[PDB]
């Protein structure tokens, strides 16, 4: 906005091809990642005879 | 195979019961003719003071009303027509409300204005209207209304 | 944009006084409404309003010192301000001697 | 007793004598007192005066609209304009922060309750949480 | 049950033991108007000079408080509140301190001002509040303050 | 931000790709990686016989 000699200016994180929070959901999914595959382990995998 | 009649909501002139109801804590809605609609109420406890919500709509579990602290004004209530929050609603926003002067077409082709007397709704949602001094009630196509 | 980037201001209406004199057309000296000047005012009306380019233009003169300069400044909407209406800071703090 | 002050408690009274059109004085807070009113004829709306002496040939009081708040109603005292009093010569005001001595000769601080008087004019004070009443003298002013 | 009392950091008010404290060099907090907290200091050795610091914390072995020479003026002691460093802390920021007049609710339904003579505190860190004339403590909530 | 012949411009970290404390976050994990890639050999690997 510029109005008589005042201006004010904004450029946010969204973008035609980002959304507003996605850096963090991406981080988020970078986390998730590391955390489930890492808790797998614990369980472990299934097995059924046949 | 009709719903019965359906209250319009009353609008409140006396200031004395505006107050009254508003030191009783119930919710007031008040048509602002500038900047839209608005509800007013009284702060719950000891610190009383007058609060404003934005937050219009009915009060649901999942919809709760957020409540500021503004200093209403009397000016503000008296000439600007306010409702009970209880009343005031969607469910009839109806072309002809209850007293007004509407126009309709009689069956001798003489066009008459008569009042709205009473209201009501059918299954389809339609609004039958009465009018003094004929039993047969009217549909929203056949009336009209007059303006000034 | 102007509740951001204005300054809290009361906004007092004017309008000429009543006792203005009705043949000379001017004013009495001392009244309640307003203090010799002409014009007398309303109540305040709490505002937010931008301002810029205040200037403190000082004039010496035989008569003495004058201060006298140009500050402008932008309202909000659905306001219609009027010739010779008054604004008053209390915010801000000028010094004088 | 004194009937020197007769102050409303519901707001509901006020608006109702504001409807029968009479004027009303509102204290405040370091500030001077002011005089509120219901204007006349076909519109309704608030006016207030800054003046509060008695109309007469000689002086005349001065009405303008104003956008009066309920909260300064509800909040702040209110008083019928015609039977208000000016002062009552007491050296402590209602509701003023005083200091005394209990009757264990312990210090503790107090308010005002009631202000009251004898026949002769000696004034007597009640404080809060003391039913018995105190001299002019006992009590203590405390600054703030 | 409960923790005993803990005592608030007395402000220091005659300038005269404040200069002495500070040629016996304990450290001095002073809360400035304008522009913060800061603690003050006199040089250790022989070339005596009075030194800030804005590290403004209990020193700890992990944190090392930083000291830079200053003019520190007696004006701004005297017109500003000092305490000593050993005292002021986060431990106790009550809401209301000793010696505050604060508004409390009798059982008899009326409101009575007292001076809060005694505080103390209890395992859930709560505020147990002393009032004159009164055995019972009361607690945060039940009290309130009135300023000027 | 440009106000009375007074104006201010700042550019932030943040996008709409990245967050603001990406950089630091991505070389944390830069170093953990290394980290416990390391420690994973003063365990080593795990076996069970079948
Ligand atoms: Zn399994
Ligand atoms: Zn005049
Ligand atoms: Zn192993």
């Amino acid at each position: 906005l510029e109005v008589d000699g005042i201006t004010e200016t904004i450029g946010t994180t969204q973008s035609a091809m980002y959304g507003g929070a996605s850096a963090q959901i991406l981080q988020i999914n970078e986390d998730i990642k590391e955390l489930l595959d890492g808790l797998r382990a614990y369980f472990g995998y299934n097995m059924i005879g046949l | 195979i009709s719903l019965n009649p359906i209250q319009d909501a009353k609008p409140i002139d006396d200031i004395v019961d505006i107050m009254t109801y508003l030191k009783n804590g119930k919710v007031l809605r008040v048509k602002q003719d500038n900047q839209g609609d608005i509800l007013v109420r009284m702060s719950p406890g000891k610190h009383k003071f007058t609060e404003v919500s934005r937050d219009l709509d009915k009060e649901s579990f999942y919809y709760k009303r957020h409540w500021v602290l503004y200093n209403v004004s009397v000016n503000s209530l008296i000439t600007f027509d306010v409702y009970l929050d209880e009343e005031y609603s969607e469910t009839t926003k109806v072309k002809y409300p209850k007293d007004t002067i509407v126009e309709y077409t009689r069956e001798d082709q003489e066009k008459d204005v008569a009042m709205i007397k009473e209201i009501l709704t059918d299954n389809n949602g339609n609004y039958f209207y009465a009018l003094i001094g004929e039993t047969m009630l009217f549909d929203e196509n056949k009336l009209n209304k007059v303006k000034d | 944009f102007i509740n951001d980037r204005g300054i809290k201001v009361l906004w007092e209406e004017a309008y000429f006084c009543p006792c203005l004199n009705p043949d000379t057309g001017h004013p009495r000296v001392d009244c309640p409404r307003c203090h010799g000047k002409g014009i007398a005012y309303l109540p305040p009306k709490e505002t937010i309003m931008a301002i810029q380019s205040q200037e403190k233009g000082t004039n010496q003169l035989d008569i003495g010192i004058l201060d006298t300069g140009t500050a402008i400044g932008t309202t909000q909407l659905e306001k219609r301000i009027s010739y010779r209406d008054r604004f008053t800071v209390p915010e801000v703090l000028m010094p004088q001697q």
